[PDB]
């Protein structure tokens, strides 16, 4: 098995760019790996003070005289009892697939490859992480893997539900980069129709009151000025933390500020 | 056991716990404590003239001490209570019925994967909750609905006439043609779409060519069982006929629960064990028609006022006779109030909730007359919309389902005049032998008018259509949360996977009638006062009921 | 082909056959298989209605006689062996049942105070009401011509009078034959073996 | 959600200043906002709030000509807009009112911030003003 | 308490913070705490239970009363003209603010931990992101705001919001 | 020979000093604040120490290299905000 790790072209992702100039990895090469993590940092305070006090408090000593305990009492195990239970999980257990699990990935596995095809054809240009069979492939070794640490000799749909899990955590997380803009060929007429429909809604809807998705689009598109790409717009809006915000399970369409 | 000897001689236990030992804790049970065993001193000290070298005597009653604890579940140690026992043996040489409430009701959560009930324990025993502890967590949010859609699909799946099968929703994603059986919620996207949904996933439904099956109520929010055609061009299903998921007889479905005492009055469950009893059925099965046709409760027309003359005079000529044959039970229903009763902000008047305190006064003073109706006959208060703490928020509006008693605070000497008074939740239960029926208030049949699907294509037939909708559905709130919010952990209590022997539904709305279904009965009280009229109906456990009119 | 199916509940009686036998202290059995168990009553079902169809086929006489017997037998044959395995994993089960009920000094097991070995929901409602009227036929056992041997006591010979023992878990004053047990935690005692046999099989006691 | 807004924005700047501070008294800021001044879905009708808003006007004409009734129904007319006792009362109505008060006095804290001048408070009594000027006697004309 | 308080009030200044922060560190030299300890940092004292829009009969004015806040002879007595409220009134109120609170708690949405967004579905684990379903009001919010209730129904006499809470 | 300890030390200093950095980072400034330099100041703090001979490091030590931290990012800024910089960074260092 392979374990890697890398840093991007410009050390930091720099998410103003486009993903296929930030990977300099084939698609020949991220074809063989089941799972890839793109890692950021998010500047917030909370986080800070919780790693600093964290990391302080492993140079200061207090770390050891804490993690016995729970070493001892009932979370926490040593290095060479997991390996132990390691190598035995291995040489003893290899499950097998249940006839609903298989019908739970097959219709995942349709769903994410379907994705894939709206996020090229809208970005005009191929995905820099591709999904392939490999990927079904993947899913199915982490639900067995999932199986194969309670000893089970068979992998259900509750093995299924968390392989697919880490799998949305994993890889379709990386490639559904959602760049909000590249000003690229793709959306070109949206580089001034969104300052339009922008101006057009702040100008119909006061800071206060609301709307609904319904007649934005009904009465907006009756004048023939629809896009099909205004799905993502609303939520850019929604991003300036003033102009729009979504409620009453996505149905209402709230002016909150300027 | 037995009295009249010479006295009670006192004795140390040291000579009394040798006999004691050797019959209980050797042969059959254990643990004699040493408080135990000093109060097991003297009431074998009542009769102890002559004894300690008598006969069968002492054996005999350590017999009869043995019996209760083989009867009683009891435990291991024998503490002071060893008295309270004997005063139950002495005690051995209508009961058994009660009215619950929507929070004082059994919580069961239901495992797909092991088709099986499971206990919930109630957060009032055992957690503080001394400031907030009705308040539910987050996570039942997103289980309450998904709760709703296994009872109903494995109710759908056990049926006889299905063994085509209903398929989940994603499992269409590659196919572009065929037929598919879908049951799922009906609702509209956000979007504005029609569009049915599974725990699977959703998809969206086209109308323009549909043929209902006549009979019933396609209301958003409910579970509908679908036929038609799947198009991969768009994402469509082409549906070409609709129904609603058939119903199941408590009879049969009992069996599947096994005899599980959900209503249980055999006796309570916890987290450790569960209850079932089948043999004590048939005999009170006997009871229930064992000549006791003398008993004899009623239920009033709702939505009576207290503030308006005329309606106080109706209930007072209606007690009149009401007292010369006290019912068994008397359930007073509806409104109580013919206004909302809200802040009031002007205090130039006398205030809403004194009004409303001294409106429950002159009940007192009306009731406190008919003495024999107090001595023998048990009142249930059933709330209305206009009560006092939902219309401090919904002002007359209909709200949350579970809604909670009247206050005791401004229902006080009520008590006193009358013997028996319970004040219970708008939903209830009456627990009576070996019946259990449902108290549920408000108004169906305009909620259904209003909120129709309308396909693009004898008044009593509607009151047939609702009974089915209600009954099919196994629900009490055919209702998206849009509709009407619920209190999320006591969803439980609108939820009827066995149909209730009895159904009390009353509705301003709708016209009176009585109906019969699959193993239940539907009765309609309602306008207590209609045509210069003041109508209130009786109904007998033995299946005969009457309506009373007096002008 | 028709029972191939109900050779996997066989399989899955040896499973726990193995953890009846590598068990050093008693054990629960698994979750019943009553969806397994209702696919070879369906499949059943159907060799009774495949039975039945060629009953008419053949009393309307338009087949030979050679040719039927061979699918008569051969449903027959596989409908018995349906059975053996349902009879084979439910007396299995049985077994299994009873030996607990035995081991826990008769009484009502779970309705009464219980050594929580098993949970209630495994058990099947039929191996529940079972194992009830078992209980109460070891009751009335009990109560029999042999009253002053105990036929649930302890089946280890005694061969030491006097014992150490410790407790483990805490209780009050507790009456014995003459004198009185004090049972305070964490405290040791040096006694007759025959006075503490009952504290010692219900784990108040430790070591022997 | 309409029937629960009923709370109202304010300013809270803390400090402490070394410049002269104005305590003014802003009354009559409802009517003023009534007099003032198919997409939106929880807006009261345009046709009965300029029927208000005559009907406002002509009072306030009728009270300055020495009217003691129409004094007395300007003074009421705010205490009617929020009383559900009240009829014809409307909670659509009593969101518009309040919606359009609260821009009335953003806008009026803005005026004041067109001058050399900054707000400390604001809480539809009362008002603080932060002034350039350093002695309160220099300040009478500002 | 005193000399955090005194403090406090000095910091309140924005263009003399090194002069007093010195004279802090200085202060609390005396006791045997550091300048950056977390039982040496100011929090207000008290909370808050405000009451919007109460109508002066007499008055005609509009005021906004706080329960906790304001000190006596203001939460029973108009501003403008010294005219006496009636309780019951306030009481009633107060029961109106906290069954409204209970019912928007009840009435709220969910969102994701991650993907800060509206669930739009009625039956569903979690985000399409890898993620949880939050609320948008915490327990721990309204479980304080009950908490606050009972205090203020129990320094003044109000008999009926008393009853209120232990009804529920 | 030296080996200084950090037994007793001002936890709640270093992490607003820590947070303040990577705070005003993002928002104007172009030298990167990772956890890696959470652990510079306490290096720096050891060694202080060390050059006094002492087994145990104080409160002058620790304020002495958070100083010399804090010096080393203010002074790598632009003109324009550096004024702003120092005066918002100046109350961690009051000695
Ligand atoms: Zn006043
Ligand atoms: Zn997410």
């Amino acid at each position: 098995s392979v374990l890697a790790a890398a840093n991007p072209i410009y050390g930091r992702y720099d998410d103003l760019k486009s993903p296929g100039d930030n990977i300099d990895f084939q698609t020949t090469i991220l074809s063989r790996f089941d799972m890839i993590f793109i890692v950021k940092d998010d500047h917030n305070e909370e986080r800070d003070i919780s790693i600093a006090n964290h990391v302080i408090n492993i140079h200061t000593g207090n770390a050891n005289a804490m993690q016995n305990q729970q070493e001892e009492n009932g979370s926490e195990i040593s290095i060479e009892k997991m390996k132990r239970y390691i190598t035995y999980c291995r040489l003893k257990c290899a499950p097998r697939l249940s006839p609903q699990a298989a019908e739970k990935l097959s219709s995942n596995f349709v769903t994410i490859r379907k994705q894939l095809l709206i996020n090229e054809l809208e970005s005009t240009e191929r995905s820099s992480i591709p999904i392939t069979i490999r990927q079904l492939e993947a899913i199915i070794r982490i639900t067995e893997s999932l199986a194969k640490l309670e000893l089970s000799p068979i992998a259900q749909e509750r093995h299924v539900d968390e392989a697919i899990r880490l799998f949305q955590a994993s890889t379709m997380d990386a490639a559904s980069q959602d760049p909000i803009g590249g000003l690229n060929q793709a959306s070109g007429t949206s580089l001034s129709e969104i300052r339009r429909f922008e101006q057009e809604l702040k100008r119909r809807l006061p800071i206060g009151w609301s709307t609904s998705y319904q007649t934005l689009r009904r009465e907006f598109v009756d004048t023939h000025r629809f896009s099909q790409l205004a799905l993502d717009k609303a939520l850019y809006a929604l991003e300036k933390h003033e102009t729009i915000q979504l409620r009453h399970q996505g149905q209402n369409i709230y002016r909150s500020g300027v | 056991f037995g009295s009249g000897n010479v006295l009670p001689v006192k004795i140390q236990p040291p000579l009394l716990r040798p006999l004691a030992y050797r019959v209980l804790s050797r042969k059959y049970g254990l643990s004699i404590k040493s408080d135990g065993l000093s109060a097991l001193a003297e009431f074998v000290g009542t009769n102890i003239g002559a004894n300690w070298r008598q006969g069968p005597a002492t054996i005999k009653f350590l017999e009869q001490f043995a019996a209760v604890w083989k009867q009683q579940e009891r435990g291991l140690f024998i503490d002071q209570s060893g008295v309270k026992e004997v005063i139950q043996e002495m005690k051995e040489r209508r009961d058994y019925f009660k009215v619950i409430n929507a929070s004082q009701q059994q919580r069961f959560s239901y495992n797909p994967h092991k088709m099986q009930f499971i206990f919930v324990p109630n957060k009032k025993q055992n957690g503080l909750g001394g400031i907030a502890g009705f308040l539910p967590d987050i996570e039942d949010k997103v289980q309450m609905f998904l709760t709703r859609y296994y009872l109903t699909n494995d109710r759908v799946m056990r049926n006889e006439n299905f063994q085509m099968s209903i398929t989940p929703i994603k499992n269409l994603l590659g196919r572009d043609a065929q037929n598919f059986l879908l049951l799922g919620l009906l609702n509209k996207n956000f979007k504005g779409n029609w569009s049915l949904e599974d725990p699977s996933g959703s998809v969206e439904i086209d109308i323009s060519q549909t043929i209902p099956t006549q009979g019933h109520y396609y209301v958003p929010g409910c579970m509908v069982l679908v036929e038609g055609i799947y198009y991969s061009v768009g994402n469509k299903f082409h549906v070409t006929s609709m129904t609603l998921p058939p119903g199941e007889r408590r009879e049969i479905t009992l069996e599947t629960i096994g005899n599980l005492d959900l209503l249980g009055i055999h006796g309570i469950s916890n987290n450790n064990f569960i209850a079932r009893l089948d043999k004590d059925l048939k005999i009170r099965l006997h009871l229930l028609e064992k000549e006791l046709t003398d008993h004899k409760f009623v239920i009033l027309g709702a939505n009576l006022f207290l503030d308006d003359l005329k309606i106080m005079t109706a209930l007072s000529k209606i007690l009149q006779k009401l007292n010369d044959d006290p019912p068994t039970l008397l359930i007073w229903q509806g409104s109580f109030t013919s206004v909302p009763v809200f802040a009031s902000m002007s205090s130039r008047n006398i205030s809403s909730s004194t009004q409303f305190k001294n409106n429950f006064d002159a009940l007192a003073t009306l009731l406190s007359r008919f003495d024999n109706l107090t001595e023998n006959t048990t009142m249930i208060f059933i709330p209305g919309p206009n009560d006092l703490w939902g219309s401090m928020v919904s002002l007359g509006a209909s709200g949350t389902l579970p809604q909670d008693p009247i206050p005791s605070a401004f229902t006080k000497k009520i008590n006193k005049v009358c013997k028996n008074v319970v004040w219970s939740s708008n939903p209830t239960r009456i627990a009576y032998l070996s019946q259990e029926i449902v108290i549920f208030r408000d108004d169906l049949s305009g909620r259904f008018k209003r909120h129709r699907l309308e396909f693009p294509f004898q008044k009593v037939q509607e009151t047939r259509k609702l009974v089915k909708t209600i009954l099919d559905q196994g629900h009490l709130s055919p209702f998206l949360d849009s509709l009407r919010p619920i209190s999320w952990d006591l969803d439980h209590t609108l939820t009827l996977c066995p149909i209730p022997s009895t159904m009390v539904l009353c509705d301003t709305t709708s016209a009176q009638f009585d109906l019969t279904y699959n193993g239940c009965k539907v009765i309609n009280p309602g306008s207590f006062i209609h045509n210069r009229r003041a109508r209130y109906m009786e109904y007998v456990p033995s299946s005969k009921k009457t309506i009373q009119e007096e002008i | 082909m028709y029972g191939d199916l109900g050779n996997k509940l066989v399989l899955e009686a040896k499973r726990t056959k193995q953890l009846y036998a590598r068990s050093n202290q008693d054990v629960n059995l698994p979750m019943y298989h009553e969806d397994i168990i209702r696919n070879i009553l369906k499949e059943v079902s159907n060799l009774r209605k495949n039975t039945e169809y060629l009953k008419e086929q053949q009393q309307l006489g338009m087949l030979d006689d050679k040719v039927a017997k061979c699918q008569y037998f051969v449903t027959l044959l596989c409908m018995e062996r349906n059975k053996r395995c349902l009879l084979a994993y439910q007396r299995l089960r049985t077994d299994i049942l009873d030996s607990m009920a035995w081991n826990n000094n008769g009484l009502d097991l779970m309705s009464s105070i219980t050594f929580s070995q098993q949970d209630t929901n495994n058990l099947s409602h039929q191996e529940q009401e079972y194992l009830k009227e078992y209980c109460d036929l070891i009751t009335d056992l009990k109560s029999g011509d042999l009253v002053d041997i105990d036929l649930s006591g302890s089946l280890v010979p005694p061969s030491d009078v006097f014992i150490d023992v410790r407790v483990l878990k805490d209780a009050g004053e507790i009456q014995t034959e003459y004198g009185v047990f004090n049972l305070i935690k964490d405290s040791q005692f040096f006694v007759r073996q025959s006075d503490v046999e009952r504290l010692i099989q219900q784990g108040y006691l430790q070591k022997i | 959600w309409i029937m629960n807004d009923s709370e109202f924005p304010k300013i809270n700047n803390s400090g402490v200043y070394d410049n002269v501070v104005l305590d003014v008294g802003v009354d009559n800021l409802t009517v003023n906002t009534i007099l003032t001044s198919e997409f939106v879905h929880d807006a009261f009708s345009n046709d009965a709030l300029n029927v208000l808003r005559g009907m406002l006007k002509e009072w306030w004409d009728e009270a300055l000509k020495e009217n003691s009734t129409a004094d007395l129904l300007v003074n009421s007319l705010a205490s009617w807009v929020q009383n559900p006792n009240a009829k014809l009362f409307d909670g659509l109505l009593r969101y518009h009112v309040h919606n359009l008060t609260k821009k009335a006095l953003l806008q009026l804290v803005n005026e004041f911030s067109a001058l050399g001048s900054t707000i400390v408070y604001a809480d539809r009594n009362q008002i603080l003003i932060k002034t350039n000027k350093y002695s309160p006697e220099n300040c009478y004309a500002y | 308490e005193l000399v955090k308080s005194l403090c406090h009030v000095m910091l309140l200044s924005k263009s003399t913070i090194l002069e007093i922060r010195t004279l802090r560190k200085e202060l609390l030299k005396i006791f045997e705490l550091r300048e950056f300890a977390k039982v040496a940092e100011f929090k207000d004292p008290s909370l808050s239970l405000v009451v919007p829009d109460f109508l002066c009969e007499y008055c005609f004015f509009i005021s906004d009363i706080d329960f906790c806040k304001a000190a006596p002879e203001s939460i029973f007595s108009c501003v403008r003209c010294h005219k006496a409220f009636n309780q019951v009134l306030l009481q009633e109120h107060l029961i109106q603010k906290l069954r409204s609170d209970i019912e928007s708690y009840l009435i709220q949405d969910l969102r994701c931990s991650r993907c800060h967004k509206v669930k739009r579905d009625y039956m569903s684990a979690h985000c399409p992101c890898a993620g949880a379903w939050e609320g948008t009001l915490p327990r721990e919010s309204i479980v304080q705001k009950l908490n606050v209730f009972k205090q203020v129904a129990k320094y003044y006499g109000f008999d009926i919001l008393l009853s209120c809470i232990a009804d529920l | 020979k030296i080996y200084p300890k950090l037994h007793q030390m001002d936890m709640d200093k270093v992490s607003r000093v820590y947070a303040d950095l990577r705070r005003e980072s993002i928002s104007t400034g172009s030298f990167p604040i990772t956890v890696r330099h959470l652990e510079s100041i306490l290096r720096i703090a050891e060694s202080f120490a060390k050059m006094r001979l002492s087994e145990f490091v104080s409160s002058y030590d620790l304020d002495r290299a958070i100083k010399v931290v804090v010096d080393s990012f203010v002074d790598a800024q632009k003109v324009s905000v550096r004024r702003q910089l120092r005066r918002s960074f100046a109350i961690y260092t009051l000695g």
